[PDB]
């Protein structure tokens, strides 16, 4: 009887490094786009509207937020329709099913 | 001498008491203690309610007994 | 540690005993009445 | 400076009764506060459609009660219900 | 500021695909991503800057922007909500 | 139920502190049910009563705290007395 | 009573020791301090955290704590006094003895209780003398350990070789290849929170040795209380020369003394329990009973034989 | 001497305040003079039924502070909080590992 | 240090009977 305890050149092959960033993207909760090419591509859709606003530097933030949780989302729902084709790549009639299914065309 | 006063919330408080104290001297004891009104707990050893009158040794309680505290809660 | 087991060997045992004598009450010549004591023992 | 309004203090108060050595975040108390809101613009707004189709002229005790059984799912609705009508009796009675 | 959708470039993409957890993206979603979120962004910002040049003002604050979210049934919380 | 239940519970006690320490809780109160019964791997052992799942907290394991020598001396006295368990 | 803050203490089977710049030396760079003060002192070093402090004591709430002099004691005749719900003992005890553990726990310690001068070794109590005379609050205990001469140690440890090479083995071969004069001593010099240690290997607890039973050559530990006499205390002292420093035989075989054994005066506290040790002739109270020195000139010379084998480790 | 509202019905969310929002805010005519006591408890229940998972991720993270990852975990990993929450976006909040099973090797 | 360091540093870098360093330390004081 004794004391219990709690303590005392290379290539991967294609498609494990991919279950390796699955694991470490859907554990980080960070920004995946780069600030200042969203900054300006805000600014620049929103010439359309009016010419000259000022956009309080959280606007943008927000909208960045929003940005990622929807395409995220969006890729989800297309993996299913992937995988309902037995298939595993997602392809462009993949993300337009999903839209419209979801409603986004009809 | 010692005596035990296990209470529901895992905490078992040493009062120090002499064998001819009475248990009205008990209460306050453990008031004097803990703070807690004589009148809102309620004091239970060997499956019999301690009686408000009578005294410690009327029970034969010797030292490093234990005895159960339940408190009549309220609102 | 050659040089160890020579020194050890022959001159390290009375050097400590003399160093150690001279630690206890220290002279104002301490090398000259040791090296007076390792001769004669010699 | 102008002094705006939140339920800050509150839910750290509360904060520090359901885990007595944790403590919240910054951007994390703003989103308990945006959650706070939200829900409270959901449940009068409810409350208030509930008593318009009756035509009664208020936004009473039942229609908040009847308003946070229709929006909260099938169990948070129970537990919902209980400790706001054990808060109305405790209330009333003093 | 002309021709920026191009910012949105490829890892980026990759990234978010891989939050998504997808496996093996093909070789033309993106540009159907780029599109896509081109869409997205004007739905927003339109009602964003009707919200703000309702109001007399010249800067799109965060509120409005809250605001136009919330409307289209996708809300927000942390930004002052 | 049970975190209800707990809160109710120690918010009744907090409403009581007025009168008075000597009342605080185990903070690990978050447990599942589980029971006791006669095992294979030996003789006692403890099985779970309802259905749970993975990466969840059971149980914590509780006992009198003390140093190394003391645990050492505790461990030979049972060793002597038949314990060695 | 202050507690230690920043001090690595004895622990893990690993001692410590305080240096200071010394520009005499080019491969090593510091030398040995002579102490934080004159006089020798308690030993920082190997203490236990929870003991506090010539004077020594652990808070009331505190299990048995120990504290051991500096002083080796090798051989001869050493006499000094200690000065005196809390109790206390005082006793001797080699390097092996934890500093957790009562003197007296284990079989490398010998010790005596305050109340009833009861003597404890391998954990059991022992009432040897019976004159049975308690012990007050201001009474002054001397010791008076008289060792063999080094030379008969030395051939007793040959003795114990001479068996263990065939006699108690008959990787064997191993064992059967593996200086008792010669004194080799292991240092690491490491900074801790930027201040300066030197790191030595000690000893570890093992099956005790064998054979009639090893004893020190005409060993005896006696004790005084105010110039009275209360017995020999023990006897049959083991030898030491018997005690396996912590190694790694693994490291060795897959690859293939440090003038500090003896025995310490050692005192122990409890609850509170405090006392202090004497080391010098000047507040010396019965040092002419006797008919010898003071532990201080031992100090000295445990200073002296530590600078010399110091100067002559460097090449 | 003057006794909070909300002392008197052993709630810590302020009934004065849900009371006046509740005025002023323009949703009926007329207030009864219980709604805002019910209303406050049934916030404080929600906001320490969230808290209280929230807290419990952010121990068994071996962090002790709650962190919008921790809000998040707490609502996707329930089942009827993430009913009540299914259109909203936690900013920082991250998503919830999870990879299909057609995906992982064999 | 300051007083016999490095008489014997040199004493023992010099070495062949002990009176050679008997005589050595003496001719260095």
């Amino acid at each position: 009887a004794r004391t219990l305890q709690t303590a005392r050149p290379h290539r991967y092959r294609p498609g494990t490094v991919a279950l390796r960033e699955i694991r470490r993207y859907q554990k980080s909760t960070e920004l995946l786009i780069r600030k200042l090419p969203f900054q300006r591509l805000v600014r620049e859709i929103a010439q359309d509207f009016k010419t000259d606003l000022r956009f309080q530097s959280s606007a943008v933030l927000a909208l960045q937020e929003a940005s990622e949780a929807y395409l995220v989302a969006l890729f989800e729902d297309t993996n299913l329709c992937a995988i309902h084709a037995k298939r595993v790549t997602i392809l462009p009639k993949d993300i337009q099913l999903a839209r419209r299914i979801r409603g986004e065309r009809a | 001498m010692q005596i035990f006063v296990k209470t529901l919330t895992g905490k078992t408080i040493t009062l120090e008491v002499e064998p001819s104290d009475t248990i009205e001297n008990v209460k306050a004891k453990i008031q004097d203690k803990e703070g807690i009104p004589p009148d809102q707990q309620r004091l239970i050893f060997a499956g019999k309610q301690l009686e408000d009158g009578r005294t410690l040794s009327d029970y034969n309680i010797q030292k490093e007994s234990t005895l159960h505290l339940v408190l009549r809660l309220r609102g | 540690s050659q040089t160890r087991k020579y020194l050890n060997t022959n001159v390290t045992p009375h050097l400590l005993a003399g160093m150690r004598l001279i630690a206890v009450q220290q002279p104002e010549d301490p090398l000259r009445v040791l090296g007076e004591y390792l001769i004669e023992q010699s | 400076k102008t002094r705006k309004e939140s339920y800050a203090i509150y839910v750290y108060k509360v904060l520090k009764q359901v885990h007595p050595d944790t403590g919240i975040s910054s951007k994390a108390m703003s989103i308990m506060n945006s959650f706070v809101n939200d829900v409270f613009e959901r449940i009068a707004g409810e409350a208030s459609r509930l008593a318009h189709y009756n035509k009664r002229s208020t936004i009473t005790s039942r229609e908040i009660q009847t308003a946070v059984r229709l929006l909260l799912p099938g169990e948070l609705a129970k537990h919902a219900v209980s400790e706001g009508t054990k808060a109305v009796t405790c209330y009333t009675s003093a | 500021l002309r021709d920026n959708i191009q910012g949105i470039t490829k890892p980026a993409i990759r990234r978010l695909a891989r939050r998504g957890g997808v496996k093996r993206i093909s070789g033309l979603i993106y540009e159907e991503t780029r599109g896509v979120l081109k869409v997205f962004l004007e739905n927003v910002i339109r009602d964003a800057v009707t919200y703000t040049e309702h109001a007399k003002r010249k800067t799109v604050t965060a509120m409005d922007v809250v605001y136009a979210l919330k409307r289209q049934g996708r809300t927000l919380y942390g930004f002052g909500g | 139920d049970n975190r209800a239940s707990n809160r109710r519970f120690q918010q009744d006690i907090e409403a009581q502190k007025a009168a008075i320490l000597l009342s605080l809780n185990q903070l690990n109160k978050r447990k599942k049910p589980v029971m006791f019964a006669r095992s294979a791997i030996h003789n006692w052992g403890l099985y779970a009563l309802d259905s749970i799942a993975a990466k969840e907290m059971i149980i914590e394991y509780v006992g009198e705290r003390i140093r190394q020598p003391v645990a050492e001396m505790r461990e030979k006295r049972y060793l002597k007395n038949g314990i060695g368990s | 009573f202050v507690r230690t803050e920043d001090i690595p203490l004895n622990r893990r089977h690993f001692v410590y020791r305080p240096c200071s710049a010394n520009p005499f030396f080019t491969i090593l760079g510091y030398g040995c301090t002579e102490y934080p003060f004159d006089h020798s002192g308690m030993s920082v070093m190997d203490r236990s955290e929870g003991l506090s402090i010539d004077l020594v004591s652990v808070p009331d709430q505190y299990g048995w704590r120990t504290a051991r002099s500096d002083v080796c004691i090798k051989e001869g005749m050493t006499y000094w006094e200690v000065e005196v719900t809390p109790h206390l003992r005082f006793g001797v005890c080699r390097r092996e003895a934890s500093l957790e553990a009562p003197v007296g726990f284990d079989v490398y310690g010998y010790g005596i209780r305050d109340i009833s001068l009861e003597s404890i070794h391998e954990g059991k109590l022992n009432c040897v003398l019976e004159n049975g005379s308690p012990l007050k609050e201001g009474d002054k205990i001397g010791f008076l350990l008289s060792l063999p001469s080094i030379h008969t140690q030395i051939k007793q440890a040959k003795e114990f070789t001479k068996r263990r090479i065939f006699a108690l083995n008959s990787n064997k071969e191993f064992q059967r290849a593996l200086e008792y004069n010669d004194v080799v001593r292991d240092q690491i010099a490491i900074r801790y929170k930027n201040q300066l240690f030197f790191e030595a290997t000690d000893y570890v607890k093992t099956t005790k040795p064998e054979y009639d039973y090893y004893q020190l050559e005409d060993s005896y530990l006696a004790i005084f209380q105010n110039g009275k006499y209360l017995g020999k205390a023990f006897e049959n002292l083991k030898p030491l020369l018997f005690s396996e420093l912590q190694y790694n035989e693994k490291f060795y075989l897959g690859y293939w003394n440090n003038n500090k054994l003896g025995y310490y005066p050692t005192i122990s506290c409890f609850n509170g329990g405090t006392a202090r040790i004497i080391s010098e002739e000047d507040k010396l109270e019965y040092l002419d009973q006797i008919r010898v020195n003071t532990l201080d000139t031992l100090y000295k010379e445990q200073i002296a034989e530590d600078i010399v084998w110091d100067i002559i480790d460097e090449l | 001497k003057a006794k909070t509202r909300s002392s008197r019905a052993g709630l810590q969310f302020p009934v004065g305040r849900v009371h006046r929002l509740l005025r002023k805010g323009n949703y009926a005519e007329r207030v009864g003079a219980g709604a805002p006591v019910y209303l406050a408890a049934v916030l404080e229940y929600l906001t320490a039924e969230i808290l209280e998972l929230a807290g419990n991720a952010a121990r068994d993270n071996k962090k002790t502070r709650i962190i919008p990852r921790h809000l998040q975990l707490a609502v996707r990993n329930d089942e009827e909080l993430n009913k009540l929450l299914g259109r909203v976006t936690i900013a920082q909040g991250g998503v919830l590992p999870n990879i299909q099973s057609v995906l992982l090797p064999k």
